[PDB]
RNA sequence: AAAAAAAAAA
């Protein structure tokens, strides 16, 4: 009961993580997007109690299409509460492979001391965190969520020059939004929202991450 | 912030909010005995004179449209086209 | 003038007509009052029609009608049967004529005596007009009530619907020009109310020691009282003019 | 002058008017002002204001005047309409049996000041010259007006029968070329509904012509009502004795049925439905039985009424009343409900001491078995007092929070401003919308459009839209020889038609992507079918004669139309992307309706008709744009706060079919206004 | 015994109360699909109506649709889905409330409101806690509610009111930059041609 | 004169509108103002439950006479047959009870209360009695014969809860009604001739 | 008036400094007497000063030499002997008092902190949110930690002559501040030096001295501009006196027998100040001075806000509460909503409406008396000179 | 002449 449900939720979480990596412009193959539950059972195992697969066994490294040295790690700790010891273990793994992006998927909780740790290690390495309950549902696949596109700084400058817009008088989106966490949006970026309009067909808006 | 004439991105069609104030201001100017640009056909209410000289677009009013970035575009009466 | 029935049929007199210019029956009967049939089904007053039928029956017969509720001795069919014997239509309908032309009305009409009550809301006690009159000793606004000759209340939703129309000049007229206009002299450096003697044409700011840089601002009087009240609350609404 | 009634709930509750001096000491105005002002002439005190500057008088003339404010931007519908006995005599005057003499139409002639002093030839010429009601309503309608609707008493089986264009009942309402031809008018055709005669005469002729048409109706109709007359009486409230016996037998059968329901519930034979308890199941069964009996008796009462019954004609005129009013007049009142429920046991298991304890019969429940004509028992009269107090309570209680919500909504969007670049900004200049309503158009000049490229099958799409030149028989009977010579001289026409078909396929795919539930009704300006009909009628288009319009000229005209109908200007990629994003539904409707098959086999448009059509489409799409300098935030707040005063009408006649906790009405919008911090009735639809 | 009688849960969600099973009878909660002929077919699938909203324990179930299931709790949509989904959900709830009584309001007036709702990136309310917390002027905020508190906050913080709103210019009495007052009229000296 | 029902200095804590100017417009308006009943609930409550016309107001208050506005359901008018209780001393009913058969509370065991029927006089528990039907019939006879108990005194026999409640206080409202035994009225044609 | 009529562009709010209050006032030496009438003539330095404004319809202003319509009214000042709290600013004042030190009047977190800089660049142009973030940062600070020699944890470390200055901490614990109305109490959960006791009451003078010694740079990070809104100006030391336009002389019959509530409240203020300055000059006991300060603060607070809960209501002569300036502004019938939002128009009429079917919709039937009463102000043109001539 | 209270109409 626990093994089958754990394997099912691990496969669903891995599929959600792979779709998140595909949505962020990273080098993602089609078979990992279309990995079935039986494919996950054959590749990794079906009994998570006896380490088949282990929580550290499933570790995902993905690369970017344009810049191959820009890569992301995905970490699955087994413990419910995350201390600074395992964060420092991931960090000591993280400098020795010369990569600036990783996401740790917590299970139960992750301490405010480690919150402050992730705050003050931020402008060298990006170490995002995610809850296991939030990664059982793809956010962008919902019918209430329109299309979100991350936009570069040159197109942002073109948007500011075309409409005579300033950044403080733009439409805003909080940095703690689940959509912004899904795309990994930082403060100062502008996301483009394409939605269906019943009076014009489709509409495009621009939101500032704050 | 003087926008050049070829740089004007505002509409070329004069809407009714401009029409009401230009008609009122021009009829008030005629009501203080301004020269009338067109021929008079016995009309005594200067608002009617304001319409019948707005038809030939001979009203010396420059509209200063204000863009949200505190820039202004100057549009003349004859550059704008009557619509109702 | 406001009239009403005994069944909630309130209304006002739209117009008056002389006897030669309105409808008359075959017996030359000009009614005292005419009403709208469209007020009948929406208000759901069948008892008004039963009152009219019983009034016609009691006025032809010569008896005082009984209108006691929950009485099985009074029925619509019984009143109709008794009214049929007096040479009239059993539903109380009558054939009338045009007043202006004299032609017969194609649709037969229902006539009879009812009981109507006048109301105290006369137009003579409610008409009010005002061009210019007294102003308040505090805010210089018009009075309240017809007895004090006060103007109308340009309320919040008037400003709401005029903003919805988006005509700024009517707002500037009704809320600045015809309510409480005032002129104040303001120091440019301090932005507060400065001393202005109009006789010798002198201007002086008591704090900025300013004699030349004094400007004139037109404003509502209530805004001036708001600014003075804020100046009493250790608040400086500095209105610079440059 | 400015004419205003308090309370002002919306934009239309204060107009501009022209002073006419009358001796008496009251305010005098037209009857059609009663609908936007919500006036009732029952002691309504009302205000007038005088502009003290003549530029403000010019602003009153150009903005605040009544005919320029005919169509609301709230729901793209008229706010004034033909009402009361004027509408009743419009309904009674368009009837087929109304044969009207030379003298009476002569009397009606001088009350048309827009008449051209050209009297029509009579419908009947021998032996006596007689006109008809449609012939004299034809003189009232100006310009080119073409219109299709139906009467409120139109049977649904008539449309698929052989009599769909020739009605024995005179129900389908047809207007062609600005003269009334067919049908009896009602609330649907001459009321505040969208697509009415008033809406299209505003949209096709202008503000002043429609406003004169409003006044030209009412004087002629009220002068004809002097000849005809209209009257309700106590005889209109009494039906046939056979109908009365049938109604009493149906009421007795319903009482026997609910007694049997009570007996089987007491005998442990009532199985509870899922989703509710046995109490709710029993109450729902009793309420359904009583409501079905009331509706059946009301239908039997309405069907048995004759055409001479003025109450039925007044109800089907649509000026006032409904079918439940007729049912309460004739058959029965029904079940009295407090908060949509049973009359509560105020005493110990008794609603009244005159009943018995633990009685659930319809006498003690609150059901009224007698009509108001027959009279009520004192117990059911007390139950009607129970029912009638709740309406006054619901009117009195919620209107404080309704006005508070309206003031809060009008304070929050008091400066949401459309600027000169087409964008939407607040007082601080923060960008809210790039275009107003995401298309940059005003809400007054938009209407309802049927979308033909959504619902239909793929084979219907192939046989209905794909233009084929191989069928030479249709090609010969449809096109003239000059078009054949012109297109055979060219060579790019076949691939041009193939590209048109590909664009139609792509537009159908995009429309199916946008609308997943197959909604074929959109809100768009510039109704294409009406102006195609107008240029058919103006240029006298023969639909059984070959035309001289080549499809290549049609495609060139459509492309020039879509290039010249811009909203977002600029040659930039962002500007072009916003241009086809704002006009995507308009482009889809233009390509779907101005296809090469509709204008050649179906509508058979000519060349000069086509250029007049593209000029009219360009002009009407230009004038339907959102005006730079228009407040939209306070307009939106008032257009949403106006229905907040009208969601108390559906309080009665409620039983509930589902036992789900849900908040409806004022509270719902109140919470969405507080960002629904805590849902009043938290529910998931899974 | 009281602990295992009144507190523990055998199955389900503690935040969810009564749950109903039903089939929709209208073409609004049915599944609309496209057939092979190109027609739209509405399939009346079985569906759930639960009292109490917690879709972290509902959408993450074994056989629950992750796409079409929504909620009426706007704040929970904000902490689950996002601010544009909040805009769409507020528009859908307003449409449901207006269509319950049959009243029709145009989409542009609702969309302007719903884009005002999502202006700052979070849920601002039309109250004294969402309007008075904006970046607007002092006379924007004091003229609605809590006049004295907003005025003393502006006095203490030396807040500059730039006179861009409409009620500001209504208070100080000149022509507002609003409607037909959002521009200036200039006399053309060269256009003064021959007159009388 | 002012209407504030209390001290002049502390009139802010006093009720307003107890004393009103008499409406001398018609005779019917004067009669309606002389028979007016005012609810103490203020006219700003969003709760509809005090504003609902109750089922217990049959023949007590007028069902179809309330002012319009925010004061609907609170201001009401008396019925045509209704009569307000003046108030009377509850003494001789108590002496008649204690001399007839009734057993006082201070002279009984606490374990002998469940079988008997309690007697409440103006909300005060006095004792118990084991034959409530015969006692209530005797009380009805003594109230009808106008001997000791006046007709103003209200009395309830809670059969399902074994209680007897006697109310003699002011503020009660009553309707005079005919008396029916054995399916027949007590009013005869001899009473019509009288 | 030969003054340039220009349009104002923006409104700058602020706090009137007591030097500015003394500079605005035309009452030289301050208002000293509570008596309005002195032998049939106005008294200088009183509540009916001719320098403040005019009296009746025949009098002229002593300052600007105008009538009611010409004189806008001129303010006065009262020099209080001891400073008192402004009650409405109290909800702001603790927000500074919980962020600044109780002893050395310095900031609880040093202004070169990166979190402070991130708040400053984050909240540019938003001073209220800046103060909110500062108060959220300083909610957990209980000790005035500082000292340049408090980081000597290294051994054999050479001192750095290019070292930045460190934080200045007087080594004192900041007390918790409690309030039950106008009284302010401070409690130390951790004991300071033995000369300071654990529970103290803090008057307005201690808060005035604390907020006086705060530099402008610490006020800038506090989101509160020192040019117009210094924090020491919130404590009332010089009370402004409104002119006769704000407080009109209510005339009963011929002569003004009674004044309004504001004049009586200012008379109570003058009497309170005179009693306090008489008691402190006489060398009276400490409880008498404390009672005088308490009643002066009570009169000042009831002049400002009479709607404060937990604060004794001001007693008027007619059994009513006093109507303060907050009651004049806040409310539906207030000076904002009932006098600026909804001020009454002049040219208007109102009557009962009746139907008229033959009129078109763009016309209204107007009664003759209303049309005679209401006037249209038409300009005179040569086109219609004869018609307006025959009209006049 | 202010303020408070009461009665109402829409
Ligand atoms: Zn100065
Ligand atoms: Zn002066
Ligand atoms: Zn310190």
């Amino acid at each position: 009961m626990d093994d089958e449900a754990e394997t099912y939720k691990l496969w669903r979480i891995r599929k959600t993580i792979m779709q998140l990596s595909h949505d962020r412009g990273y080098l993602v193959t089609q078979d990992e997007l279309d990995q079935t539950l039986e494919q996950f059972k054959e590749m990794f195992g079906d009994k998570p109690s006896e380490k088949r697969p282990a929580r550290s066994d499933l570790i995902v490294l993905v690369a970017h299409n344009d810049d191959p040295t820009d890569q992301m790690f995905v970490f699955f700790p087994e413990e419910p509460k995350i201390g600074i010891k395992t964060i420092k273990t991931y960090c000591t793994r993280m400098q020795e492979e010369n990569i600036h992006r990783a996401i740790v998927v917590v299970q139960g909780g992750m301490t405010p001391s480690a919150k402050q740790s992730l705050v003050d290690m931020a402008p060298k390495y990006i170490l995002e965190q995610f809850l296991e309950s939030e990664l059982l549902i793809n956010i962008t696949e919902h019918e209430l969520v329109p299309e979100h596109v991350v936009m570069t700084v040159e197109e942002k400058q073109e948007l500011l020059s075309r409409y005579k817009l300033k950044e403080n008088m733009l439409m805003r989106i909080q940095a703690g939004d689940p959509v912004a966490r899904y795309f990994g949006l930082k403060r100062g970026q502008v996301v483009k929202i394409i939605r269906s309009s019943e009076t014009a067909g489709r509409y495009i808006s621009y939101r500032l991450v704050c | 912030g003087g926008v050049p004439k070829s740089k004007r991105i505002t509409t070329k069609y004069m809407t009714k909010y401009e029409r009401a104030r230009v008609l009122g201001t021009r009829a008030l100017q005629i009501a203080m005995c301004a020269p009338i640009m067109v021929e008079l056909d016995g009309e005594t209410d200067p608002l009617q004179i304001a319409m019948k000289e707005l038809k030939q677009k001979k009203i010396p009013i420059i509209i200063r449209r204000y863009l949200p970035d505190h820039s202004y575009e100057d549009w003349s009466i004859d550059e704008l086209i009557m619509v109702d | 003038d406001k009239f009403a029935s005994r069944h909630g049929q309130k209304g006002t007199c739209g117009i008056q007509y002389r006897q030669e210019d309105m409808a008359f029956t075959c017996e030359g009967l000009a009614p005292d009052i005419i009403i709208n049939p469209h007020a009948i089904p929406s208000r759901m007053t069948i008892g008004h029609l039963i009152e009219c039928l019983q009034g016609k029956l009691g006025s032809n017969k010569g008896e005082i009608g009984d209108a006691t509720p929950f009485n099985d001795a009074v029925n619509v069919q019984k009143i109709s049967t008794f009214l049929q014997e007096y040479g009239y239509h059993l539903r109380g309908n009558e054939v009338m004529y045009n007043g202006h032309t004299g032609r017969k009305i194609n649709a037969q009409v229902f006539l009879g005596p009812t009981y109507y009550q006048r109301l105290k809301h006369m137009v003579d006690d409610k008409i009010h007009s005002r061009a210019r009159g007294p102003v308040q000793i505090l805010v210089r606004q018009p009075m309240e009530g017809r007895a004090r000759d006060g103007g109308l209340r340009f309320g919040e939703m008037e400003r709401d619907c005029q903003i919805s129309h988006g005509a700024a000049q009517f707002l500037r007229e009704r809320l600045f020009e015809v309510s409480d206009p005032y002129r104040v002299h303001i120091c440019n450096f301090c932005g507060l109310i400065a001393i202005a003697n109009l006789r010798n044409n002198t201007f002086e700011c008591k704090g900025c020691k300013n004699k030349t840089q004094i400007s004139q601002v037109r404003l509502p009087y209530a805004a001036k009282l708001l600014f003075q009240e804020l100046m009493s609350m250790n608040i400086a609404p500095r209105l610079m003019v440059t | 002058v400015i004419f205003n009634r308090q309370p002002t709930l919306h934009k239309m509750s204060m107009m501009g008017h022209r002073v006419k001096v009358l001796p008496w000491s009251t305010f005098r105005m037209n009857l059609s002002c009663t609908s936007p002002y919500n006036a009732d002439f029952d002691g309504d005190e009302m205000n007038l204001h005088v502009p003290q500057s003549m530029e403000t008088r010019a602003e009153v003339e150009n903005i605040h005047i009544t005919p320029r404010q005919i169509i609301t931007p709230q729901a793209n519908k008229p706010v004034m309409g033909i009402v009361q006995d004027t509408l009743t005599a419009v309904r009674k005057m368009t009837k087929r049996d109304v044969f009207i003499t030379r003298e009476q139409v002569m009397n009606l002639l001088m009350f048309l000041p827009t008449w051209d002093a050209k009297m029509p030839q009579p419908c009947i010429l021998k032996p006596r010259p007689l006109w008809t009601g449609k012939q004299i309503f034809s003189l009232i309608i100006p310009g080119n007006v073409n219109m299709i609707r139906t009467h409120s008493t139109h049977p649904d089986e008539e449309d698929e029968g052989p009599y769909k264009w020739i009605s024995p009942g005179d129900t389908k309402v047809m207007v062609e070329h600005g003269e009334l031809i067919m049908g009896i008018l009602c609330k649907k055709s001459l009321g505040t509904s969208a697509g009415s005669l008033l809406h299209i005469c505003f949209l096709e002729l202008g503000h002043d012509i429609a406003g004169r048409f409003y006044g030209n109706i009412q004087t002629v109709i009220n002068n004809w009502l002097l000849f005809e007359g209209h009257s309700i009486g106590i005889g209109d409230t009494i039906a046939d004795p056979q109908t009365y016996n049938e109604i009493q037998q149906a009421i007795k059968k319903a009482k026997d049925d609910v007694i049997n329901v009570i007996q089987k519930a007491h005998n442990m034979e009532l199985e509870p439905t899922p989703g509710n308890t046995l109490r709710q199941t029993f109450e729902n069964k009793v309420n359904r039985i009583l409501n079905d009996a009331r509706d059946k008796t009301g239908g039997s009462a309405k069907k048995s009424l004759t055409e001479y019954n003025n109450l039925k004609a007044m109800v089907v005129s649509g000026s006032k009343g409904s079918n439940i009013n007729i049912s309460q007049v004739i058959a029965c009142v029904g079940q009295q409900n407090v908060e949509g429920k049973r009359i509560p046991y105020g005493f110990r298991k008794r609603t009244l001491p005159h009943f018995i304890k633990d009685d659930y019969g319809p006498e003690s429940r609150g059901f009224v078995e007698n009509s108001y004509l027959a009279g009520l028992t004192p117990s059911e009269f007390y139950f009607h007092a129970m029912g009638g107090r709740e309406g006054l309570i619901d009117t009195a209680v919620k209107t404080a929070e309704t006005g508070y919500i309206q003031r809060r909504l009008i304070k929050a969007m008091e400066s949401v401003m459309v600027n000169y670049d087409g964008t939407v900004r607040n007082s601080v200049g923060q960008l809210i919308q790039l275009r107003y309503g995401e298309d940059g158009l005003c809400g007054e000049l938009v209407e309802f459009q049927n979308m033909p490229t959504v619902k239909l099958s793929n084979k219907s799409f192939e046989k209905r839209f794909k233009f084929d030149w191989s069928n030479e028989r249709l090609m010969k009977k449809v096109f003239t020889d000059d078009v054949i010579k012109e297109m055979t001289d060219s060579s790019e026409a076949i691939q041009e038609l193939e590209a048109e078909w590909d664009r139609l396929v792509s537009d159908r795919d995009s429309l199916r992507q946008i609308f997943p539930n197959g909604e074929s009704k959109v809100v768009l300006p510039c109704n294409l079918q009406r102006m195609i009909w107008n240029v058919q009628k103006i240029f006298h288009i023969n639909k059984r004669l070959p035309t001289d319009l080549s499809p290549i000229r049609v495609i060139k005209g459509v492309k020039t139309l879509l290039e010249r109908c811009v909203i977002v200007t600029g040659n930039d990629r962002i500007s072009k992307q916003a241009n086809e994003n704002a006009t995507l539904l308009f482009q889809c409707l233009i390509r779907s309706t101005l296809c090469t098959k509709y204008v050649s086999e179906e509508f058979r448009l000519s060349t000069e008709a086509f250029e007049w059509l593209v000029g009219e489409i360009e002009t009407r799409f230009q004038q339907a744009q959102a005006n730079p300098g228009e407040m939209v935030g306070a307009l939106a707040a008032q257009s949403l706060g106006e229905p907040a005063t009208q969601m108390t009408l559906n309080t009665f006649h409620f039983a509930g079919v589902s036992s789900k906790n849900v908040t409806l009405g004022v509270p719902r919008l109140k919470e969405i206004i507080n960002i629904s911090k805590k849902p009043k009735a938290p529910s998931l639809t899974v | 015994e009281a602990n295992m009688l009144s507190d523990m849960t055998l199955q389900g969600i503690e935040a969810i109360g009564k749950v109903y099973m039903h089939l929709p009878q209208t073409d609004s909660k049915k599944r609309i699909v496209i057939t092979e002929t190109g027609e739209f077919k509405a399939i009346g699938e079985w569906l759930l109506e639960t009292d109490g909203t917690s879709m972290m324990k509902v959408l993450s179930e074994r056989d629950v649709d992750p796409i079409r299931t929504s909620s009426n709790d706007i704040c929970e949509i904000f902490q689950v889905l996002g601010i544009e989904a909040v805009r769409k959900s507020v528009e859908k709830e307003m449409n449901a409330v207006l269509q319950f009584y049959g009243l029709y309001v145009n989409y542009r007036h609702l969309a302007l409101l719903c884009d005002v709702m999502t202006a700052k990136g979070h849920l601002m309310a039309i109250t004294r806690h969402g309007i008075n917390r904006q970046d607007t002027g002092a006379l924007m905020r004091c003229s609605f509610e809590e006049t004295v508190d907003v005025l003393m906050d502006a006095a203490a913080h030396a807040e500059t009111d730039p006179m861009r709103g409409v009620s500001e210019n209504i208070i100080m009495g000149q022509l507002p930059k609003m409607g037909t007052g959002c521009f200036d009229l200039l006399l053309d000296a060269e256009k003064c041609r021959f007159g009388i | 004169a002012t209407g504030n029902w209390g001290d002049q200095k502390k009139a802010h804590q006093a009720r307003a509108g107890v004393s009103q100017v008499l409406n001398r417009l018609t005779f019917a308006s004067t009669l309606s103002h002389l028979r007016r009943v005012n609810s103490p609930i203020g006219r700003d409550g969003k709760l509809a439950k005090p504003r609902q016309l109750h089922n217990t107001l049959w023949g007590m208050l007028c069902p179809a006479e309330t002012p319009e506005g925010a004061a609907v359901g609170l201001v009401k008018n008396l019925a045509l047959m209704a009569y307000i209780s003046v108030g009377s001393q509850p003494s001789p009913i108590l002496e008649f009870l204690e001399e007839w058969s009734m057993e006082n509370l201070e002279e009984i065991a606490p374990s002998a209360i469940a079988d008997a029927t309690k007697i409440f006089v103006n909300g005060c528990w006095v004792g118990i009695h084991r034959d409530p039907e015969q006692l209530m019939a005797t009380l009805r006879k003594l109230r009808r014969q106008m001997d000791i108990i006046v007709s103003e005194v209200s009395m309830i026999r809670d059969i399902r809860d074994r209680e007897i409640r006697i109310y003699t206080d002011a503020g009660r409202i009553c309707r005079p009604l005919l008396i029916v035994e054995n399916g027949s009225l007590l009013l005869k044609k001899t009473h019509v001739e009288m | 008036s030969k003054a340039p009529l220009r349009q104002v562009k923006r409104v700058q709010f602020g706090i009137l400094s007591p030097d500015e209050i003394r500079r605005m006032s035309v009452t030289e030496g301050g208002v000293q007497f509570a008596e309005t009438m002195e032998g049939g003539r106005p008294k200088l330095g009183g509540l009916m000063d001719p320098r403040q404004g005019v009296i009746d319809r025949t009098s002229r202003c002593q300052t600007c030499a105008g009538n009611m319509t010409e004189c806008p009214g001129h303010f006065g000042h009262i020099d209080l002997a001891k400073p008192v709290f402004h009650i409405g600013f109290i909800t702001k004042t603790i927000k500074i008092l919980r962020c600044v030190c109780f002893y050395c009047s310095k900031m609880l977190v040093s202004p070169h902190n990166p979190k402070i800089k991130e708040i400053v660049m984050k909240s540019r142009g938003q001073p209220r949110k800046r103060l909110a973030y500062v108060y959220d940062l300083c909610k957990g600070k209980t000790i005035c930690e500082g000292g340049e020699d408090m980081d000597l944890t290294k051994e054999n470390q050479q001192p750095d002559p290019n070292k930045k200055p460190g934080h200045g901490g007087c080594g004192h614990y900041q007390p918790s501040i409690r309030r039950t109305g106008l009284d302010l109490t401070a409690e130390w959960k951790h004991q300071n030096e033995d000369s300071q006791e654990k529970k103290i009451v803090v008057s307005a003078e201690r808060v005035w001295e604390i907020l006086k010694h705060i530099t402008d740079e610490e006020c800038f990070i506090l989101g509160m501009d020192p040019k117009y809104a210094r924090p020491d100006w919130m404590i009332v030391t010089v009370l402004p006196v409104p002119p006769l336009a704000v407080r009109p002389a209510v005339v009963m019959f011929g002569a003004a027998k009674n004044q309004d509530d504001l004049t009586h409240k200012l008379s109570d203020i003058i009497k309170a100040n005179n009693e306090l300055r008489k008691n402190e000059a006489s060398g009276a006991a400490a409880h008498v001075i404390q009672e005088n300060i308490k009643m002066l603060q009570f009169h000042v607070a009831t002049l400002v806000d009479n709607d404060m809960p937990g604060m004794p209501r001001a007693m008027q002569k007619s059994g009513k509460p006093l109507k303060a300036i907050k009651a004049r502004l806040k409310g539906k019938e207030g000076r904002i909503r009932g006098n600026l939002m909804g001020k009454r128009v002049d040219f208007s009429a109102r009557t009962v409406i009746t139907p008229d079917p033959n009129l078109r919709i763009d016309q209204v039937g107007v009664p003759r008396s209303i049309a005679q009463n209401l006037t249209f102000p038409e300009l005179v043109t040569p086109f219609n000179i004869d018609r307006m001539q025959e009209l006049v």
